[PDB]
């Protein structure tokens, strides 16, 4: 029996966890996924990896999930593991609601799933979830928020971040462009398209290859929308028109 | 070897090495001798000291008024088997009010000791026992091993250098049936003596005796209570 | 209910009334209370309808498996034993007496009573609510060594007399005869019932 | 007496690849070919049922199966594994009906069935399923076609192929398939995609085909398959 | 409830009223009591409303799943045994008195199953609080091998008798004919009572109700 | 790159790089370790089972050496492979058949029994802790609706209905024999099917055996009771072949 | 004949040539054990076992290899005796369960069938190892007649007229074939059973032995018991003197 | 009675392309009233409402647990819930507590999202669904509410007239029940809008 045990929840001589770091590699080969925090909102923007002339487009989104009235997340890694975690995220959110009769604060929901993912690295002898998650939302304590989730079960609050393919290139690109405390949603939407265009593989960019979702606070209600194709078209073309005004 | 890490793995020769490795633990413990007459069953065991400052290890244990044991091998496995035997004897008295026949108690050990030899992650019992008892059928001397096998014997010796004791008893096995109790114990002591190196012989500190029979319940004599048996000694010859 | 079984040389006879009751109402005036457990083992049903039928099913289930494992028709003794065991294990929860009668190669025709979880073999046996009114009749009208036809009349007469007296018994008389050759199922209708003193 | 293994048989390799899932994918990529086509007013699902001997009774077992009144299934990969998923799919379809009193949306069945597939990529003492599923359905007056696979991942298709020659069958469909087909046309282009990968002569016994519309899901009779085979 | 079942030459027929009671007040005037199990097996439920609803839906759920796995026409004897073993397990706490009727390869069949799990197979039966009225009509006019129309009329009369004589029964008589060919669910076959017409208008001109607070949410 | 291996895929029921299950494939070779061949043929009115009865010595009780088994009054089977493995499968089949009738109230169809055994066999194929059964079950019997039936199940979990089928050591040669007899359309009577089955096994092994050397079990439309033929009745069909 | 390293450690692993070596190695344990015999007569069944004296310090009658599993059923064992006793306990419980459920003495064939299922169950998993012994079951009644069965580590059981297990199972079987057991009384069979053990015994490899003998026939009224000291010694003398 | 402990009245009515739902505003323990502004109708969506009459705890508990299941439905499914489906969801929720039931009898009133169609239903405390084309009533004054609705209801009522009818039916049935009242709240559901009103009910 122990002959067949891969020993998944075990320590390496250096003091690190192999399966966790091997799971990290899986994220790198998945779609580029960025989140940017603005003054009057917060957004997710992600590369679609399911592209084909023959795909049917039935759902509102491929990588964006609504978890809560005031929260949404985006995913990078193994999509089945992603579906398992997002469904669980929707459950924890509802359990908190049922108990307290008010929406779960952003950080708390993230913390809860991270505790499950961390438990998978310590006991049970199971493979960890090969997924990194980007959470965006609004609570009554810290307002608009953005969070990052590792397969390690570790989390952090960001103003701008990215996970997936060419991730390190995308963040240093954001690190220069991001204007702290001065960013509007219009500025952040333009930056998203800019970072994606340089980071993505097929080069020209398309309304079928990217997915963008905005979280705004409108009329005392948290409004979440996955941007329509006609909207993404104007977002790509406004960057294209500026790419033609950059020479003389 | 790769056929010797688990009890659930058969050797190509048709053997289980982990049973045989547990059988080695018995041989490493100090010698113990069991013998019987038509009226009594006597256990004689050699206490051992790791250093001269430490006391000697307990070798003979109580089971019931009519049953006693001497151990050889791992201490914890001996204590675990002793507690099972005691519990079985207690349940027998609790339910039937009569003492559990020796044959049946040993059969229960044979059934219990077999279980761990056949399950993965489990291990054999690292102890061999000599069981002296008295019931309706008279006195009994029994032998158990790491392998669930058990034997009904006229006399037996297990532990380190038990071969010497085994040969002594084998010569004098026809002697025992008409033996007086005092003559029976001396026979047991004389066999135990053979196990020791020529430099040393049986002392009041390193000899333990257990006796059960028609006359009395199982009794352990240890120190001052042991010298009556040692005194009156035919000298160590060669 | 009224149920009855009688032993003869070649086999057995099993009879019952055809009534099911709830309070003072009859809900089924034509119910066969003679359930097969195996090919030559039947049982007669009484007591709680649901409790009885449930025992009949599990008994027939186990005897089918037991029959296949032995590759031989189950012993009537074996049949009676399994019904007896279910009845005993749930004597507080299941409320039904089942008469088990049949035929096997080892011991011929046999009749067993299992009421409450006990087991007894009898030359003949009666059961049910209507059995009270025919204890005197069966004691007086019984002869040892009755022919199949005589046993058939004996059960018919006794059940007829019980049904007329008992309010919880009524309908027709279902008869089965179990021998080495097989099972003969017949029905005794209202016009065909034996007449006695009725006033 | 027994008690199962509690450790995962699917782990991450240094490359970040769950090898057992990709190895399970190889099992389906080597199975008999299967095709599904969403056709504006219905769905069609066809498979190669070549038993490779005349001794077999072609009518005895089926590869195109009904899950409920409005949902059907085909597979490429292992037959025994597929049977497990069919039984699980049928139970999930009933579990949904009992609670909501409404035919399960195809999307919802696929999600529930895909989650069962996910379990076997993480649970102890088990290997993943060596089957990819093709699930058709009709709900809200709309045709649906879905693909489930060993990963636990699911996709929506206008048209696709899997099994042997899944790559050639896919490019064939790209050129051949056009949106807004009639259902009877889709059965043709389904059997045509099947002909690309065949090897032998097609009889109504060699292939199996099911259809789904507003009237529910049914498998075509052998007589119906013969009429399309011309 | 009044529910009844009948065997004829070419098949079976089931009957039911349409009344539901909460306490001693008619809750539903047009509730359905003839339940779908298979395309050619149907079940009438009497007793605890929610109980007859769930048991029947559960049975139908298990019957479709059984037909899917066997690829065969469901058996009514299978329906009856599934039902009674479920109900026996609950020891009569699920108050569902059922009349199950259908057509098999073994011909037309009619069973009744009580909440405690007892069953019986018979040519005619009646369950519910109006059962006395229905059996009276059946024992009076039943013959073996009746014509569909002769069988359909007697059943209507049996349910009608229950409706008119029983206080826990009313509304329309629902019928379901099952033939070796198919099943026709004749809902509201006959309808004895009519009073929808009246001559009393009780309208209120916008503004008669005194209001303290008004709020309008645009959509 | 046919037949590649990596990890423990040769030892436990997990996938190879090709996507195969070697432990399942080895289980089929265990069927041949029995050293026996089984043949079943279907007619219009019957289904016939035939298998070699090898008796090493007269010390064995010949009546207790059989691979012919009864699951139900209507259903019988022939077992090929490891004897103890086969007996376990038979016992489980009886359990499943009797269990079916307790739940549903009618006699289990031959096709349904086969699927149930196949689904259980599938579990040994997906769970790592236990090996598959190195045996083969060919079922016969008459469906009240669909005529005579012949069904076979796998250690792989594969199940199917057949016009005719062989199993065991000389399987491959006897399936080819049966194909030639199928192409030409005979009158599939009781005698024709019995002899087709017997002659199939007498040619692939080349014996011309005594009645004691084989076993024959039959199922017929007129008599759906599963019957093993005994010496005197097989002897009749064997002298009927020499006419 | 064997497979190293991988395919012979677990019973849940098949070898490439379709073999379970864990069962075969357990089958080797019995082949190493001293011979157990048993043959069916006209009016019952007799058992004979050679018991190798490991030491003269052991009691005459120790390590009994002949068991009473039920009043009418006797068991003869060869192999790892520790396993043989557990199977004797399992067999006892089965015969006990049958009477508790059905009310009469277990039919021997069914008893053998049931115990065989339990043995076989230990050949499928990595969690447990196969039983390292083989055993025979013998009974007699007027209804079923004389019956004799034998079970091995794989879980296989067959009926027998004559049967032998252990060291010299081959040397025994060829000597058994010589007997017209279908016509012989069980009083006669004991004499012949005793001599075959003596012939089979290797007095130049193994040191010495005791002969164990069992009854189960009409002379015992259908009950399985030990052959008396008187009848055994007559058969022992017969064995020594026809050895020339 | 157990339902009698807290009292309460919930009623639903149908009209021309619209539905109305009404409840009393009382929270009281047997002898006394505690709150005048207690909630009994809860929105399960834009254009779909559930009114709950019975034991105040179970009224609140069912509303919170239905919301739990509804939100998960609306997240897993890509859509807003159809009225028939909510009915079946409440039916399953309640029946799950078959032998230890929530002491509340719910009323569902709404317009089908997409299709426009008006839908009303009431349920058992163990989850028996009742669908009608007119009105459904629940509470301690069922008999009083039945008497009004039967006499007052008409087949094709416009929003203006429907509000008046459901009000008058509620006002007067509540005035005969000692455990119902302290104000009445009315929701009128149209496609374009939702109109909420508290009436000048008797405060005795
Ligand atoms: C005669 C006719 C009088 O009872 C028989 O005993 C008959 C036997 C029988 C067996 C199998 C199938 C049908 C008929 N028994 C009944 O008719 C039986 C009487 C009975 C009811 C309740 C009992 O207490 C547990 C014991 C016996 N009738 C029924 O069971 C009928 C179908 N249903 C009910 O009466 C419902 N009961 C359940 C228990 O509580 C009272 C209501
Ligand atoms: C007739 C009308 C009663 O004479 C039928 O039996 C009918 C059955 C039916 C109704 C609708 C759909 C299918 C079948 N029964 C009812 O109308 C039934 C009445 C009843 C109340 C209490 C009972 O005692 C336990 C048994 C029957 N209707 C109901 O169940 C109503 C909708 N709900 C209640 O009365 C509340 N019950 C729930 C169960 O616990 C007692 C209170
Ligand atoms: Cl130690
Ligand atoms: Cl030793
Ligand atoms: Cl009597
Ligand atoms: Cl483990
Ligand atoms: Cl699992
Ligand atoms: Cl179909
Ligand atoms: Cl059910
Ligand atoms: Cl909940
Ligand atoms: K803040
Ligand atoms: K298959």
């Amino acid at each position: 029996s122990r002959r067949y045990d891969s020993r998944t929840t075990i320590f390496s001589p250096e003091g690190r966890l192999y399966q966790v770091e091997y799971a990290m590699e899986a994220i790198g080969h998945a779609g580029t996924c960025l989140g940017i925090l603005a003054n009057d909102g917060v957004l997710l923007a992600a590369e679609r990896r399911n592209i084909h002339k023959l795909l049917d487009e039935v759902f509102f989104s491929e990588k964006i999930y609504k978890l809560n009235e005031d929260m949404a997340c985006s995913v990078a890694g193994i999509t089945s593991d992603a579906n398992v975690l997002t469904n669980e995220l929707r459950l924890i959110a509802q359990r908190y609601l049922l108990q307290y009769q008010e929406p779960i604060p952003c950080e708390q929901l993230v913390t809860a799933l991270c505790d499950i993912k961390q438990a998978y690295t310590q006991f049970g002898g199971k493979r960890p979830f090969g997924v990194s998650l980007l959470y965006i939302g609004w609570d009554k304590h810290y307002g608009f928020q953005l969070y990052q989730s590792d397969p390690s079960g570790n989390y952090g609050g960001w103003k701008a971040t990215c996970i997936g393919n060419n991730s390190a290139a995308a963040v240093s690109m954001l690190k220069q462009d991001y204007k702290e405390g001065e960013m509007t949603l219009k500025s952040a939407l333009a930056l998203a398209v800019k970072v994606l265009n340089k980071t993505m593989d097929v080069s020209k960019l398309s309304a079928e290859k990217v997915e963008i979702a905005t979280l705004t606070r409108e009329s005392g209600k948290t409004v979440i929308r996955v941007l329509k194709q006609k909207e993404v078209e104007q977002l790509i073309k406004k960057h294209e028109e500026e790419e033609a005004k950059a020479e003389r | 070897n790769q056929y010797d890490n688990d009890v659930t793995v058969w050797s190509p020769q048709g053997r289980i090495h982990q049973i045989e490795y547990a059988m080695e633990a018995v041989k490493q413990g100090s010698a113990t001798v069991g013998l019987k007459s038509k009226t009594h069953a006597v256990l004689v065991a050699l206490k051992r000291a790791q250093s001269e400052l430490a006391a000697h290890q307990k070798k003979i244990l109580h089971v019931d008024n009519h049953i006693g044991i001497s151990i050889a091998g791992l201490t914890a496995d001996a204590r675990l088997l002793c507690n099972f035997m005691r519990q079985e004897c207690l349940d027998s008295r609790f339910v039937f009010d009569r003492p559990l026949p020796v044959s049946r108690l040993v059969s229960l050990i044979g059934s219990k000791t077999q279980i761990p030899t056949q399950r993965y992650g489990r291990r054999p019992y690292g102890v061999g026992l000599l069981i002296a008892g008295y019931d309706d059928m008279g006195p009994h001397i029994f032998q158990t091993c790491p392998s669930a096998n058990y034997f009904d014997c006229r006399a037996m010796s297990i532990g380190a250098r038990s071969q010497s004791a085994r040969t002594y008893l084998e010569r004098h096995m026809s002697e025992f049936m008409e033996c007086n109790l005092d003559e029976l114990v001396k026979h047991g002591l004389r066999a135990l003596r053979e196990t020791l190196p020529a430099e040393q012989d049986l002392t009041t500190k390193n000899v333990s005796i257990g006796i059960v029979g028609k006359d009395l319940e199982f009794t352990i004599y240890d120190d001052d209570d042991v010298s009556p048996f040692l005194d009156g000694l035919e000298e160590r010859p060669q | 209910t009224t149920i009855m079984a009688v032993e003869f040389d070649g086999g057995v006879v099993v009879g019952s009334d055809s009534r099911v009751s709830a309070g003072t109402a009859v809900v089924n005036r034509v119910f066969d209370k003679l359930s097969p457990l195996h090919q030559r083992i039947f049982c007669a049903l009484s007591g709680s309808a649901a409790d009885a039928q449930a025992i009949a099913d599990m008994a027939a289930y186990q005897l089918e498996l037991h029959g296949l494992e032995l590759e031989e028709p189950p012993l009537v003794l074996a049949a009676a034993n399994v019904v007896k065991n279910i009845s005993y294990k749930y004597r507080e929860d299941l409320l039904a007496h089942l008469i088990v009668a049949g035929w096997d190669q080892r011991e011929g025709g046999q009749v067993y009573g299992t009421m409450g979880g006990m087991l007894i073999r009898q030359p003949f046996t009666i059961g049910g609510s209507g059995s009270s009114y025919i204890y005197g009749y069966v004691d007086a009208a019984y002869k040892p060594g009755m022919t199949p036809e005589e046993c058939r009349r004996f059960t018919t007469n006794a059940i007829t007399l019980a049904m007329n007296r008992d309010g919880s018994s009524g309908g027709v008389i279902y008869l089965v005869t179990i021998t080495a050759a097989g099972v003969d199922h017949r029905v005794i209708l209202g016009d065909e019932l034996p007449k006695f003193y009725d006033e | 007496a027994k008690r199962g293994y509690s450790f995962s048989l699917t782990t991450f390799s240094p490359s970040g690849k769950l090898v057992q899932i990709e190895y399970a994918l190889a099992a389906v990529a080597g199975g008999a070919p299967s095709v599904g086509i969403k056709a504006a007013n219905g769905v069609v699902l066809a498979t190669e049922k070549k038993q490779k001997s005349i001794l077999y009774d072609e009518r005895s077992v089926h590869k195109v199966e009904p899950i409920t009144k409005h949902i059907g299934l085909v597979y490429s990969g292992m037959g025994p594994d597929y049977r497990v998923l069919v039984h699980r799919a049928r139970k999930l379809a009933q579990q949904y009906y009992l609670v909501y009193q409404e035919p399960i949306p195809t999307a919802q069945l696929v999600q529930r069935v895909a989650s069962v597939m996910q379990e076997y990529t993480q649970s102890g003492g088990v290997r993943p399923f060596g089957v990819s599923l093709l699930i058709c359905g009709w709900n809200e007056g709309r045709p649906y076609l879905f693909q489930s696979d060993p990963s636990g991942a699911y996709f929506a298709w206008k048209a696709t192929a899997m099994g042997k020659n899944y790559v050639n069958g896919k490019t064939f469909l790209e050129k051949r398939y056009n949106e807004d087909l009639e259902l009877e046309d889709a059965i043709h282009t389904a059997i045509l995609t099947l002909k690309e990968s065949f090897e032998g002569q097609m009889t109504e016994d060699n292939i199996e085909v099911g259809i789904c519309n507003e009237a529910g899901f049914r498998r075509l009779t052998p007589t119906e398959v013969r009429d399309y085979l011309a | 409830t009044t529910i009844a079942g009948l065997v004829f030459r070419d098949g079976v027929i089931l009957g039911a009223d349409t009344r539901a009671t909460n306490d001693s007040v008619v809750a539903d005037k047009s509730c359905e009591k003839i339940h779908f199990i298979a395309p050619k097996i149907y079940c009438c439920g009497a007793g605890v409303a929610a109980d007859t609803e769930m048991t029947t839906r559960m049975a139908a759920s298990k019957m479709e799943l059984h037909a899917l796995s066997t690829g065969r026409e469901p058996r009514v004897a299978t329906v009856t045994r599934i039902l009674r073993q479920t109900l026996f397990r609950y020891q009569g706490h699920v108050g569902a008195s059922l009349v199950v009727g259908g057509v098999d390869l073994n011909g037309p069949q009619l069973y009744e199953v009580h909440p405690h799990g007892s069953y019986s197979r018979l040519p005619f039966t009646a369950l519910g609080s109006g059962q006395g009225a229905a059996v009276a009509l059946l024992e009076d006019r039943f013959q073996p091998n009746m014509t569909l129309e002769a069988a359909q009329e007697l059943l209507v009369e049996a349910i009608t008798a229950g409706i008119l004589s029983d206080l826990g029964s009313g509304g329309n008589v629902d019928a379901c004919v099952i033939t070796a060919g198919g099943a026709k669910l004749q809902r509201a076959l006959s309808t004895p009572t009519e009073p929808v017409q009246r001559a009393g208008r009780y309208r209120f001109a916008p503004g008669t109700t005194p209001v303290l607070t008004r709020e309008v949410r645009p959509l | 790159s046919r037949g590649s291996s990596a990890g423990f895929d040769r030892h436990i029921t997990i996938f190879s790089p090709e996507g195969r299950l070697y432990q399942v494939e080895y289980a089929f070779k265990a069927i041949n370790q029995g050293g026996l061949t089984s043949v079943a043929v279907r007619g219009k009115d019957c289904a016939v089972i035939v298998t070699q009865k090898k008796v090493p010595d007269k010390l064995l009780d010949s009546s207790t050496v059989t691979h012919l088994f009864k699951i139900t009054e209507s259903i019988g089977c022939v077992m090929t492979g490891m004897t103890a493995d086969s007996r376990s499968q038979v016992q489980r089949a009886r359990y499943e058949a009797a269990n079916w009738k307790y739940k549903y109230g009618y006699e289990i169809p031959v096709d349904m029994l086969c699927k149930r055994i196949a689904d259980i066999s599938q579990v040994y194929t997906q769970n790592a802790e236990m090996r598959p059964l190195g045996c083969c079950m060919i079922l016969i019997g008459i469906d009240e609706e669909q005529g005579p039936q012949v069904y076979k199940c796998d250690p792989a979990g594969y199940y199917c209905g057949f016009k005719a089928t062989a199993a065991g050591v000389k399987q491959t040669e006897s399936t080819s024999f049966l194909e030639k007899k199928v192409k030409k359309k005979f009158d599939w009577t009781f005698e024709q099917t019995v002899e087709t089955a017997i002659t199939c096994l007498s040619t692939v092994l080349s014996i011309d055996f005594k009645p004691s050397e084989i076993e024959v079990g039959v199922v017929t439309v007129e008599n759906p009771k599963f019957r093993i033929l005994t010496e005197a009745e097989i002897d009749a069909h064997l002298v009927a072949l020499a006419e | 004949s064997s497979i190293g390293t991988g395919y012979d450690l677990s019973a849940s692993t098949f070898s490439p040539d379709g073999r379970v070596f864990q069962v075969e190695y357990a089958m080797k344990a019995v082949e190493n054990s001293s011979t157990a015999i048993g043959i069916r007569c006209k009016d019952g069944v007799v058992f004979g076992v050679e018991k190798l004296v490991l030491s003269k310090l052991y009691e005459e009658g120790s390590n009994k290899r002949l068991f009473n599993v039920d009043r009418h059923v006797g068991m003869a064992v060869a192999g790892l005796l520790a396993d043989a006793r557990s199977l004797a306990d399992i067999a006892r419980e089965e015969a006990s369960n049958f009477r508790s459920n059905f009310g009469y003495n277990i039919p021997l064939k069914h008893l053998a069938d049931r115990v065989a299922m339990y043995v076989h169950a230990y050949t499928l998993y990595s969690a447990v190892r196969p039983f390292g012994c083989s055993f025979m079951l013998g009974s007699y009644s007027a209804n079923d007649g004389a019956q004799l069965y034998m079970i091995d580590p794989s879980g296989v059981s067959y009926g027998y007229w004559g049967c032998a297990i252990g060291k010299a199972r081959q040397a025994a079987k060829t000597e058994i074939e010589k007997l017209q057991m279908k016509e012989m009384t069980c009083r006669d069979v004991v004499k012949e059973v005793a001599k075959i053990i003596y012939i089979v015994h290797d007095e130049v490899k193994d040191k010495a032995f005791e002969l164990e003998l069992s009854w189960v026939g009409e002379l015992t009224k259908g009950r399985h018991e030990i052959v008396p000291k008187d009848i055994r010694e007559e058969a022992e003398k017969y064995a020594k003197e026809s050895l020339k | 009675s157990i339902m009698s402990y807290n009292g309460g009245a919930v009623m639903a009515m149908k009209g021309k392309n619209c539905v109305a739902i009404a409840a009393d505003r009382r929270f009281g323990i047997q002898a006394q009233m505690v709150t005048t502004d207690f909630q009994k109708i809860f929105p399960m969506g834009d254009r779909l409402y559930i009114g709950l009459a019975g034991l105040a705890t179970d009224v609140q508990t069912v509303a919170q647990r239905l919301k739990f299941r509804l939100n998960l439905y609306e997240l897993k499914e890509g859509r807003q819930i159809k009225p028939y489906t909510l009915m079946s969801m409440v039916a399953n929720l309640l029946y799950e507590k078959r032998f230890g039931p929530y002491y509340t009898e719910p009323v569902i009133a709404g317009l089908d999202p997409k299709t426009f169609k008006p839908f009303i239903c009431s349920l058992d405390l163990i989850g028996c669904p009742m669908v009608t084309d007119d009105f459904v009533v629940s509470g301690t004054c069922s008999e009083q509410m039945y008497g009004m609705c039967e006499s007052l209801w008409e087949p094709n009522m416009d929003p203006e007239h429907l509000f008046e009818t459901i009000s008058q039916a509620m006002l007067n049935a509540v005035d005969r029940d000692a455990v119902s009242g302290m104000g009445v709240i009315v929701h009128v559901i149209e496609k374009d809008k939702i109109t909420t009103r508290t009436l000048k009910a008797r405060m005795d």
